[PDB]
């Protein structure tokens, strides 16, 4: 493809992403910053702050979730082909891409020490989350180790905007018909990808492929989560996870 | 050139040459060799003998897999493994492990068939895994992460050479990780279920990495 | 289902 | 890990 149609495709992009994504990653990096005036988050550190303790962040982070999936499921349909796609395929792609973009998206609200939530008019901290009972205090843990390496790439809402394209359009999926429609769309997304890089990070150095490997990082974070889900569920009597993420994670990976 | 492909593809040729029993003695068999496998990979062997370790524990898994997968794309719908047997699926569908095995086939086996990636490319893809920063315990990560780079160059510099037709060769090689790292996991996650049971296990260098 | 409805 | 560590060195 020419450069010209490449840089439509990165534009394009970025603007069905602002879109559909309230908290860019540009917002949330200025208030984790403090650099404007509206509203420091409030920090909730303990109990007193917050105000089963478990009980509430699950239901904070699944709301968080449920959100995402259907934000998600609208920048999808924005992908130039993806419409035009088998409609089994979209859901299929949807079904295996959306933990993978929430979590890629979540490092973008997060720092060594915390992250934000509630549209970001808090900032829950790292100690806090990794202090919670049982194996409650061990599900974010994975993620800020991933999130601080993640975030030492630098990528900015334009960057991001590709990328979470290209991990939808993976023609990998367990279940997809057609395969190939699927690597042509990824493949045009990964040039823009390649481009876009260049041209917005001149001095850094095979940053293309460290990014492409948080790919690979990004199945092992959601495998994980979903064991840490078993142990909750064999725990916890009164498992019940909304009925969508039910979905998403009835036969997954 | 400091990450030389030549070295890399010697060290791919330089170790070519119950069916969950028969794939687990196989296994058992193929750590011996990864290990030689490992010390012909460029700067592998300069590393700490501690981080040496810490490597191949954390990455034989995806790194032996990731060599049957490769060797397997000459036949049809089965697995040829190092010690000659061949896995067909129906053996595969009746250890009850037909599901994952159709993974390996179609995630792995057919995309390195339909991409044709030869024996330079899976060695270098193969480095990568190995040359992994966030293995805990290494006593330089950054220095692992900077080999691990040095194989991005390599590998890149060698498709843009040996592919000039194809410009996201080097984006397709790299993308096949992700199916690695997720069928790896799935296969450690069922060994872990072989192993918890019983009823003549594996061989014990298996064992041991699986500790 | 809901996935579907969301498309 | 006295088999990977023997092999090793
Ligand atoms: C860390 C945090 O806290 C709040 C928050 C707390 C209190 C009130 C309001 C919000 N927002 C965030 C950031 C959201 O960051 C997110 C983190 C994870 C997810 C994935 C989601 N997990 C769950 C799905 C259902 C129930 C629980 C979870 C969990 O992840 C979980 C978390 C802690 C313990 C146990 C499980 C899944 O689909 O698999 C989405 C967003
Ligand atoms: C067939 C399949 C997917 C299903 C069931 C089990 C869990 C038994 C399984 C295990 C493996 C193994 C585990 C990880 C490294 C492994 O290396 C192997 C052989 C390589 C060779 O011959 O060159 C087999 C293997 C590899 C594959 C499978």
């Amino acid at each position: 493809a020419e450069s010209a149609d490449l840089r439509a495709l990165a534009k394009h992009l970025y603007d069905s992403y602002i879109k559909s994504f309230p908290l860019t990653k540009a917002k949330a990096r200025a208030i984790l910053t403090g650099k404007t005036t509206d509203k420091s988050p409030f920090v909730i550190y303990d109990m007193n702050s917050l105000m089963e303790v478990a009980i509430r962040i699950f239901q904070g982070c699944q709301f968080r979730s449920v959100e995402a999936v259907q934000e998600i499921t609208e920048y999808a349909k924005s992908i130039p082909g993806f419409v035009n796609l088998d409609l089994n395929d979209q859901v299929t792609l949807l079904k295996y891409g959306v933990h993978e973009i929430i979590y890629t998206m979540l490092a973008s609200l997060m720092n060594k020490d915390g992250v934000l939530i509630s549209e970001g008019q808090g900032f829950m901290t790292r100690e806090f989350l990794k202090s919670l009972r049982k194996p409650f205090g061990d599900f974010m843990e994975p993620k800020f180790e991933f999130a601080v390496k993640f975030n030492a790439l630098e990528l900015d809402d334009s960057d991001l905007a590709i990328f979470i394209a290209v991990i939808i359009l993976s023609g990998d999926r367990p279940g997809l018909l057609n395969v190939k429609p699927i690597e042509d769309i990824q493949d045009n997304l990964l040039q823009a990808l390649e481009l876009q890089l260049k041209l917005n990070h001149p001095e850094s150095s095979q940053l293309f492929a460290k990014l492409l490997q948080k790919m690979t990082d990004l199945r092992q974070i959601v495998t994980e989560h979903v064991q840490l889900l078993q142990v909750i569920k064999k725990t916890e009597t009164d498992m019940s996870l909304h009925p969508l993420l039910q979905e998403i994670y009835k036969d997954l990976y | 050139e400091d990450m030389p492909v030549e070295r890399i593809l010697e060290a791919e040729l330089a170790v070519e040459p119950d069916p969950v029993t028969n794939i687990c003695q196989a296994a058992d068999k193929q750590l011996f060799t990864l290990v030689e496998w490992a010390k012909r990979i460029p700067h592998f062997s300069e590393l700490p003998l501690d981080d040496q370790v810490i490597l191949l524990r954390a990455g034989w898994n995806e790194l032996l897999i990731a060599s049957f997968s490769h060797r397997s794309i000459a036949v049809k719908d089965g697995i040829l493994l190092a010690t000659g047997l061949h896995v067909h699926r129906n053996s595969a569908h009746s250890a009850g492990v037909g599901a994952i095995f159709d993974r390996v086939l179609t995630e792995l086996v057919s995309k390195m068939r339909d991409m044709q990636m030869d024996k330079t490319e899976l060695g270098c893809l193969r480095a990568i895994v190995l040359f992994n920063p966030d293995s805990k315990g290494l006593s330089n990560p950054a220095e692992v992460e900077a080999l691990r780079e040095k194989v991005y160059a390599s590998l890149e510099a060698y498709c843009k050479h040996k592919y000039p037709e194809q410009p996201g060769r080097f984006a397709k090689l790299l993308l096949r990780l992700p199916a690695l790292r997720s069928i790896g996991l799935k296969c450690l996650e069922h060994l872990f279920f072989f192993k918890l049971i019983g009823d003549t296990p594996i061989d014990t260098f298996l064992m041991e990495m699986l500790e | 289902k809901q996935l579907s409805e969301l498309l | 890990h006295k088999i990977l560590h023997r092999l090793l060195q």
